[PDB]
């Protein structure tokens, strides 16, 4: 309503995208702590396997 | 609104799917070292110019690690419920708030699924050449299943940021 | 040498470039202190109505 | 909870990392003071038992 | 010559190659400083909500 | 953008310079290791295969 006590969308949408900056965020820490780009196996599972098999 | 409450409601059933995955994917990462260890022994063992007393060796080796991936499988279970022992056949949590599921089939990675068979061992060194090949294939529907659970679990977090 | 050969294929792989994460990392830091400064003035938003009476 | 102040699953997988690499390093070390590579029976069994009785 | 021969045959079952365990030995200790260095990074999460209130 | 706070291209092309360096460095090390500069036949074809025959 633009003037609503009760709602705003802009904290709701601000707040998405915070979480997604700190999803990737837990990505790359991932990636810095292991080493690689596919470490488990929900990262990538069809190469995840061939790398396990090789 | 009420709907809004009701998905509420569904994220965190979402949630506890992911968790239960994380769990079986790890008892999962530990069967493949073991299952790699094995083929190693069963390799080690196939060979013809070896002594008496060292084919006893590895042929214990095999079934330390055998019995070794039993336990590892048995033990992976969240909550009481796990897609890794073979007990159920599918895992269905919430997606939508009217019921509609999310549907996870189950991916054996014990003894049986794998088709290893437990007691399962070779007495001369001529069943090592099969077993390597046994070995070989049990790696590789093992992976095979992982993969599989991976991809769900990727799937159940997608829709989780759908849902919010 | 096939051994070698099979360990660096699987390297090559499943390996990471890291120079990469570091700017990536960077960046998403810096972004992520922005969007804290951006959620704290969106939620001050609302606050004027006091004003009006 | 991606904003939970009583727990964080990140500093958990690094920890777990950290330690495997703390025990492969222990690995090595060991083979670096003894030379070999089945020092104790607990490398190799086999390998170990048939050594000692040759 | 035959205590040589099981001498030496002892040897090729149960020596190291010490050359190996050198790089392995360089590349940990490089991989442990990077993993120290990022589970400090990852334990200072969760430090930005002060700021929002 | 000059400000953006999303990507940035002198990260990059410092990336790209500093792993072309790194590529020569591999080669002089390769060089040193092997005292010859046609080692393998990735080299150059022709003259490791003529130098093989002869």
């Amino acid at each position: 309503a633009l003037n609503s006590i009760n709602t705003n969308a802009g904290a709701m949408i601000a707040l998405q995208n915070l979480n997604g900056t700190n999803s990737e965020l837990t990505t790359v820490q991932q990636r810095i702590n292991t080493g690689k780009k596919i470490a488990s196996a929900k990262d990538n599972g069809a190469i995840w396997a061939t790398a396990k098999n090789q | 609104s009420a709907t809004a409450a009701s998905m509420n409601a569904v994220k965190d059933s979402l949630q506890r799917g992911q968790s239960t995955i994380d769990v079986a994917l790890a008892a999962g990462d530990t069967i493949t070292d073991l299952l790699g260890k094995m083929k190693e022994k069963a390799l080690a063992a196939s060979d013809t110019s070896l002594n008496t007393a060292s084919f006893n060796a590895l042929k214990s080796d095999f079934d330390s690690l055998r019995d070794q991936i039993e336990k590892a499988a048995t033990n992976a279970k969240f909550n009481g419920v796990s897609i890794a022992d073979g007990s159920t056949t599918k895992l269905t949590f919430l997606a939508n708030s009217d019921g509609s599921g999310f549907t996870v089939n189950a991916k054996t990675i014990s003894l049986a699924g794998i088709g290893l068979t437990t007691t399962s061992t070779f007495t001369t060194a001529a069943a090592a050449k099969t077993m390597i090949g046994t070995i070989d294939t049990a790696l590789q529907t093992a992976t095979n299943k992982l993969a599989s659970l991976g991809t769900s679990s990727v799937g159940l977090d997608t829709h989780l940021t759908f849902v919010g | 040498k096939l051994q070698d050969s099979l360990d660096a294929g699987v390297g090559n792989l499943v390996d990471a470039d890291l120079a990469k994460e570091s700017a990536k990392l960077q960046s998403l830091q810096t972004k992520q202190q922005l969007g804290v400064q951006a959620l704290s003035i969106a939620n001050q938003s609302s606050s004027s109505i006091l004003s009006l009476f």
